[PDB]
């Protein structure tokens, strides 16, 4: 349990492209997937929204054990009958109503926010929360298209220098931060495909 | 101008001569662990 606070654990996270070849045949490509060293959070504040409700504000309110930074190496090697989706799965000892807010940022400025409300299902002594096949926003689809149409892979990483995603999972009723994940991206250059590393965000 | 302008963001790398975006410190020059830049 890497991406886990005391109240919530993200077991799975993935963004994907699914293509329907025919009514019985589906092909799925994963851009990124999850299935701990410390980073000084001050080093990344400029890359995320600030002011009230922003990254610094959220971190100061805590708990400090809810705060993570994930570095992805995205797999963009892939080709009417397409679906861009995001799937994620969470577990908690507690029966809560959770809200998941995902903010896409450019130069630390919010471009778009997607918000989802999730209810618990009882599962083997704990409660499970699943965001299943959530539609990726048009902005993200277009961003991927524009990336893939860049002549050089260094240009892709250059663009991705100033592109971040912030995911905040909250208890809707109490507003407690259950998980806060800052995402940073590079393009995968490996034979392995998509890769990741997970860090704890610390005050200093 | 707009900082969230998607075209400008991509134009800045495709056509550096006409780049009109905020100037920033590259991640590789920041105080970050080695694991941040080396994939597993
Ligand atoms: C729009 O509604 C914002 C939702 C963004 C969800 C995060 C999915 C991560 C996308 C990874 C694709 C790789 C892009 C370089």
């Amino acid at each position: 349990r890497s991406v886990a606070s005391s109240k919530l654990w993200m077991l799975e996270f993935s963004a994907f492209l699914e293509q329907q070849q025919d009514p019985d045949t589906y092909n799925k490509h994963l851009f990124v997937h999850i299935g701990l060293e410390a980073v000084d959070i001050r080093q990344i504040y400029d890359k995320f929204p600030e002011k009230k409700g922003g990254l610094k504000d959220l971190f100061e309110r805590g708990p400090s054990n809810a705060f993570f930074l994930v570095k992805f190496w995205a797999d963009l090697n892939t080709n009417g009958s397409s679906f861009y989706g995001v799937s994620s799965q969470y577990e908690s000892p507690e029966n809560m109503i959770i809200t998941c807010s995902t903010k896409v940022c450019s130069f630390g400025k919010q471009v778009v926010e997607k918000v989802e409300t999730e209810y618990a299902r009882y599962e083997n002594g704990h409660y499970s929360y699943r965001i299943h096949r959530s539609p990726l926003c048009e902005y993200m689809i277009n961003f991927i298209h524009k990336l893939k149409h860049l002549p050089e892979k260094y240009m892709m990483n250059s663009v991705l220098e100033n592109f971040t995603i912030l995911q905040v999972v909250t208890n809707r009723d109490t507003q407690e931060t259950l998980l806060c994940i800052a995402y940073v991206f590079e393009v995968s250059a490996s034979e392995h495909g998509a890769q990741h590393h997970i860090f704890r965000l610390v005050k200093e | 101008d707009s900082e969230t302008d998607l075209e400008a963001l991509f134009n800045a790398v495709m056509n550096p001569k006409t780049a009109n975006v905020p100037q920033t410190v590259p991640m590789r020059l920041r105080k970050l662990p080695d694991a941040f830049f080396k994939p597993p």
